[PDB]
């Protein structure tokens, strides 16, 4: 008699729980992962602050009904990183760099190279075979203002700058000096060697030219997850 | 010798038809892996091949070789009914599955909510009963026999069971399972492939410096084995109503047994990715 | 900074230095001992019918 | 100066090498030899566990070898009921990463923590029916990796950076912190008496410490990468590890030097979970195989493989009264084996 009640009562409760499991599918299954990554001084702040206004961060906006999530680590802060086996699931992985540090040393090597390198590492981690990158290049106007009237040169710290010539499909914007032109597209190809080093076919790089006070990002991300989205589905049927 | 050679060939194609299709269904139900919604197209279109070569391939077979019918009439309905039914059933699969790679493809961002296993098996039931509402309802009921004294000489007959419809029958049943599903197809695969194609240029553009033969080599095989395999006969199929005394039986006969072959190809096209081999070894051995 | 860090690590070496080992044999036998005198009260090991089983 | 400190300590080290090796007598091996071998042993599913949509990184048997608790990526925790396998409770998170859950041995407090460095604390029998958060423990600048219920008042946890401090759930403020590793702390283990327990850090080093004193002890070197799981002999007196180079070393805490390994020449891929039997005879642990093996802690020698998961495995644990063993994997699905 109360072993038919209590089991009665138990069957009810798996019940209410699975249709709330049901509820909650749908909205786990709409929703996009971001991982935000960079190094220090980079400008991260900046555009997660600008991205809102309309020991973990964690931020919610919808573009187009379209729901991304995005995470941003703070607390973790260690050369080491094994708390990456957990974002092996993400759509993309945003990349935010100074571009105008070339000059600056931390003594150390100049910090581009700290970048590369933890690019280059991020590129062949094991559990990350399979996620893009998305790829900001901050700091655009720094970079200008240093390149030119500026004494300093990147040939000494970068020496193959100089045996360089700017790409022929490269299209400029308006009235810019030839030189930074120049810089800022050696910088871009110093990542592109990277990215396509060992890409597989399996995934790719975005690289973008983004200044802080520019607006349009949250439109690049969407375009940018889009196109992986799209990718993935083609390469799963044989088609690419 | 002939007698005997045609039997020889009539098993092999049997054994073909079957194994595939059983292996197919066996894998796709002992693995929860690949419990996915476009898989359920698959086992639909797997067994409806199946049941197309368990029912109409070996007792047609029997009819050929013996050249005589030695079953009733009712018998002889119930065949045609089911040959009707497996023929429909075996091309809207196609059809639904090529509308769900173009919805994948072209609507990234909303192909998680337009497709949902409670719409995946209504649909399912949807194209059953669309294909079976045209098969047994007008066969059963006399609405498609002819009128010429050969036909009503055989209908007569308990030993001959042979094919004689007429034009609005044969146009209409011809219409619903091949020519509708056809331009669907290559529409859908035509946008298919020029998204593909732009989205190879615009990977060229992005990192071409640094660094058409796999979307071809895809889709001119998906289309051509279909369109090879079932063209022919639904054009004879008109031909023979709209003008008499222009196809011989013989012919008939031939292309709609050249038709029945297509049942075997369809694991060899919709079944290649890697998790299907992995599933296969492991099943088979 | 290193010039005590080093320092602790000499005097921690020697707090785990001072203390008294026994020979394997002797927590050889007594791990055996232990693992035979409780080797009769482990499902897993010897399986048990299927009547006592709740899982079945 | 600093350089003269530091050939001090090397002259030490090896004192306590020549120590070690000088208490040696015969090796584990060759003293247990005459044993007859358990042979082959064969273990089916029970049940099949459905509900999580994500992978899972951990689960606590209960105290009454009935009821059990995980955790995974959807930021949510299930307590399930083996017996009959209907679902009890659901609790949604703030927090969508956790790695670690725990289980209190009365039954009242459950708790978990993850990539945020906050430790949560869960009432499940409260007035007005709901799960409610309890506690929230605060303080670490790391990411935590696990955490055991040292009683029903007070919690012990291992955090990212390379410390483990015990908890007071009433006030919410530490009590003792240890230190004394350089990487990161993955894994711990409470004694049964509940008195010592051991960590197992990322520059492979294993130490013991002391609940009360607050001071560690012994420390232990056998390893050669990072140490993911450790569990602790049921005498009382021995405890086991895996490690990343895919081998399990026994320790002992009274002769204090490893006594035998368990390697294969067919397997290079990790380990990831480390449990014993009821009697200590058995040693199972699972790997980045996709599956499990079950290792003879006297003989080192293989007596069965779990397979029949699609993923790696991160979750291992034997019941109280050694009735079964539960796994579970990234194919978010959970797995009874008696
Ligand atoms: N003019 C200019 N200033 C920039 C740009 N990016 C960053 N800054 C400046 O960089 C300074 C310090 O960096 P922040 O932008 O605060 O960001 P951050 O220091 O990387 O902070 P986190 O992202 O939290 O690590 C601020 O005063 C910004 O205005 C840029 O593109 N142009
Ligand atoms: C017995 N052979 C039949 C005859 C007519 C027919 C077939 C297939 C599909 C159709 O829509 C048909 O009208 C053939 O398989």
């Amino acid at each position: 008699e109360d072993q038919r009640n209590e089991e009665k009562a138990q069957r009810e409760a798996n019940k209410k729980i699975e249709k709330q499991l049901q509820k909650d599918k749908q909205v786990y299954r709409a929703t996009h992962r971001l991982l935000l990554l960079g190094a220090g001084e980079s400008g991260k702040s900046t555009i997660v602050k600008q991205m809102r206004i309309l020991g973990i961060f964690e931020t919610k906006f919808q573009v187009d009904k379209v729901n991304f999530h995005m995470f941003d680590v703070g607390g973790q802060r260690d050369e080491r990183r094994k708390w990456i086996q957990c974002f092996n699931d993400v759509t993309a992985i945003i990349f935010v760099v100074a571009s105008s540090s070339y000059n600056m040393v931390i003594n150390q090597t100049n910090r581009l190279q700290e970048a590369l390198n933890l690019f280059k590492s991020i590129w062949n981690n094991r559990w990350l075979r399979t996620i893009s990158v998305i790829l900001f290049l901050n700091k655009q106007d720094l970079l200008a203002e240093k390149v030119l009237a500026g004494k300093s040169k990147i040939e000494d710290y970068f020496p193959e700058f100089a045996r360089y010539t700017t790409p022929e499909d490269a299209t400029p914007e308006p009235g810019e000096d030839p030189r930074v032109t120049r810089a800022k597209y050696f910088i871009r190809d110093e990542f592109l060697r990277i990215s396509t080093a060992s890409g597989d076919g399996r995934h790719y790089c975005y690289p973008h030219f983004t200044c802080a006070v520019d607006t349009e990002n949250i439109r690049r991300v969407f375009n940018d997850c889009r196109d992986i989205i799209q990718r993935m589905h083609l390469r799963q049927y044989e088609l690419l | 010798v002939w007698v005997v050679g045609m039997g020889i060939v009539m098993s092999l194609i049997v054994l073909a038809i079957v194994f595939g299709n059983v292996l197919v269904i066996t894998a796709i139900a002992k693995f929860e892996r690949l419990q996915t919604v476009t898989n359920y197209f698959i086992t639909s279109l797997a067994c409806a091949d199946l049941v197309m070569g368990l029912a109409v391939v070996p007792f047609g077979a029997a009819h050929i070789l013996t050249k005589t019918w030695t079953f009733g009439n009712f018998w002889c309905e119930f065949w045609t009914s089911i040959d009707v039914l497996c023929v429909t059933a075996s091309i809207e699969t196609l059809c639904v599955i090529a509308v769900d790679r173009y919805f994948a493809i072209t609507s990234p961002f909303k192909y998680q909510s337009l497709l949902t296993k409670n719409k995946a098996r209504v649909i399912i039931l949807m194209v059953w009963i669309v294909s079976g509402l045209t098969s047994f309802l007008p066969i059963q009921m006399h609405w498609y026999r002819a009128t010429h004294q050969e036909a009503i000489n055989c209908y007569a007959e308990e030993t001959c069971c042979d094919f004689f419809t007429n034009q609005a029958y044969a146009i209409a049943s011809s219409i619903v399972s091949f020519y509708v599903p056809l331009v669907i197809m290559v529409f859908v695969y035509s946008r298919v492939f020029q998204e593909a194609k732009r989205q190879l240029q615009k990977i060229d553009k992005s990192e071409g410096r640094f660094h058409e033969h796999k979307a071809l080599k895809t889709l001119g095989i998906i289309m051509g084995t279909f369109t090879l395999c079932w063209l022919p006969f639904f054009i004879v199929n008109i031909v023979h109503v709209i003008q008499d005394n222009l196809i011989r039986k013989e012919v008939y006969i031939l292309l709609n047994w050249i038709g029945y072959v297509n049942s075997g190809f369809n694991p060899l096209i919709y079944c290649r990715s890697p998790d299907f081999r992995i599933a296969f070894q492991e099943l088979l051995c | 900074a290193s010039i005590a860090q080093a320092r602790k690590l000499v005097e921690q070496l020697k707090m785990e230095a001072n203390i008294d080992r026994i020979k394997v044999s002797k927590a050889a036998a007594d791990l055996m001992a232990y693992c035979e005198a409780h080797a009769k009260e482990d499902p897993l090991l010897t399986p048990v019918p299927a009547s006592e089983n709740p899982f079945r | 100066e600093l350089d003269q400190l530091r050939q001090e300590a090397e002259q030490l080290k090896n004192q306590i090498r020549d120590a070690r090796k000088a208490c040696a007598d015969a090796t584990l091996s060759q003293i247990t030899n005459n044993i007859d071998p358990v042979g082959r042993i064969q273990m089916r599913t029970r049940r099949t566990l459905r509900g999580h949509l994500a992978k899972i990184y951990a689960m606590h048997w209960g105290t009454d070898s009935r009821l059990l608790v995980s955790a995974s990526q959807d930021g949510k925790l299930i307590i399930w009921d083996s017996y009959t396998t209907n679902k009890v409770h659901a609790i949604p998170l703030r927090s969508s990463w956790v790695m670690t859950c725990a289980y209190a041995p009365s039954g009242n407090y459950v708790a978990c923590g993850g990539l945020d460095n906050i430790c949560s604390i869960y009432n499940l029998k409260t007035r007005e029916g709901n799960v409610r958060v309890s506690r929230e423990l605060a303080g670490h600048t790391g990411y935590l990796s696990c955490c055991r219920f040292l009683d029903d008042n007070q919690i012990v946890t291992s955090s990212g950076d390379t410390t483990c401090a015990l908890w007071d759930i009433e006030t919410g403020q530490q009590t003792t912190t240890f230190t004394g590793h350089t990487g990161d702390v993955m894994s711990l283990s409470l004694a049964p008496d509940t008195r010592l327990f051991v960590s197992g850090a990322c520059d492979a080093s294993a130490k013991l410490w002391d609940v009360r004193e607050g001071m560690c002890r012994q420390t232990f070197t056998g390893h050669e990468s990072d140490i993911n799981a450790i569990c602790f002999f049921p005498n009382g007196n021995a405890f086991a590890t895996g490690s990343d180079d895919a081998t399990c070393r026994l320790f002992d805490l009274r002769a204090d030097q490893e006594l035998m390994t368990y390697s294969h020449d067919n397997i290079i891929c990790g380990i990831t979970s480390v449990s014993f039997s009821k009697s200590g005879r058995l040693l199972l642990a699972g790997y980045d195989d996709f599956n499990c093996n079950v290792w003879d802690a006297l003989k080192a020698d293989r007596a069965g493989v779990l397979a029949g998961h699609d993923n790696r495995v991160s979750c291992l644990g034997v019941t109280d009264d050694g009735m079964a063993v539960a796994t579970g994997s990234w194919d978010s699905f959970l797995k009874i084996w008696n």
